[PDB]
């Protein structure tokens, strides 16, 4: 909302203006490696106990 | 024809800024904030 002095004459008269203005969301995403090995699978899950 | 004006004190504090220069304090602000800040009006 954009605000107004009051002038004279001769240069013409303003009226109030406004604005209405619409941003669009800009995404992304990220990455990670956790990878494992062959044994620890079964090191974790009891195969080798 | 003839009328006087009629004047009250009712005093405020307010945000400006005082500067002494020689003899005498000296006001001064900048007026860019305060008005013509995003009008299509030139600083005269």
């Amino acid at each position: 909302h954009q605000p107004l002095i009051a002038r004279d004459g001769p240069h013409p008269i303003e009226q109030p203006t406004h604005n209405y203005m619409t941003k669009i969301i800009d995404r992304r995403a990220l990455n990670a490696a956790f990878s494992l090995a062959t044994e620890a699978i079964a090191l974790l899950t009891g195969e080798a106990l | 024809t003839l009328d006087e004006l009629e004047s009250a004190p009712q005093t405020t504090r307010v945000r400006a800024d005082l500067v002494s220069i020689g003899e005498k304090l000296i006001f001064l602000e900048a007026l860019e904030k305060r008005i013509y800040a995003a009008t299509n009006v030139p600083y005269p």
